[PDB]
């Protein structure tokens, strides 16, 4: 059981690196106005989800 | 008055030729490095040889 | 003869600002994408589109 | 019981393979800069996952 | 409880019918290079899964 959450968090792992890439990558952007605020909600707490996983 | 007149938008005709000549040869590179994009499309097969076309 | 003449320089003014105003947007549309490219969102092609445009 | 997860792997087995095939065939155009790092990050993920599952 | 899995199987022997006849029904136009072997390996692999289920 411990090798499955073993594995299991790795999963999220990754996840959370994308998410992370993801919104660095917008707000990089972002200083220049990257397509809206919106979208920049829309990343930051995906991160915050991930986070928590 | 008159070859005051035509002279004048000889001149200007020759200015607008040239912006154009710009414009087309950009629009030949952008759709040049489209193509290939396209064609390494085609290189895994994503799509088909008439897109490429 | 005279009145058209006339009212060529009117439309001539208006299509001159109109066409301004869209260079300055086609403008920054073209320095967002930019940036979009240098955050590494959207492939070169784009990019060459709104060279283009 | 092992019957049925002999099975369940056996499905895992073939969503590797996709997202494995998709992510090599996304990296040989990606050499040409295909469509950014961006869906390179949606690939190299996506076969952590199924290599997780 | 048999009956509801004497049920539930054959849902699943429906949706094999589906995917199965899908990836005939690319395959027979993928000998003339159906649009690209993408849509051919996500056919093929969905046929595993519902073969799996």
């Amino acid at each position: 059981t411990l090798m499955e959450l073993r594995a299991q968090r790795q999963q999220a792992e990754a996840e959370l690196k994308l998410a992370r890439v993801t919104y660095s990558r917008q707000q990089r952007l972002a200083q220049t106005q990257a397509v809206s605020q919106q979208d920049l909600d829309n990343a930051a707490t995906e991160m915050a989800v991930k986070q928590a996983q | 008055r008159s070859v005051v007149q035509t002279v004048r938008s000889s001149f200007n005709n020759i200015n607008a030729s040239i912006s154009s000549i710009n414009a087309y040869k950009q629009a030949v590179v952008s759709a040049q490095s489209s193509l290939d994009a396209m064609e390494a499309g085609y290189s895994v097969g994503t799509r088909t040889i008439v897109d490429v076309l | 003869n005279t009145a058209t003449a006339y009212f060529n320089v009117l439309n001539a003014i208006d299509v001159l600002s109109y066409t301004q105003a869209q260079k300055e947007a086609i403008y920054r549309q073209l320095d967002q994408t930019t940036q979009r490219f240098n955050v590494g969102l959207v492939a070169i092609t784009d990019v060459q589109n709104a060279r283009a445009q």
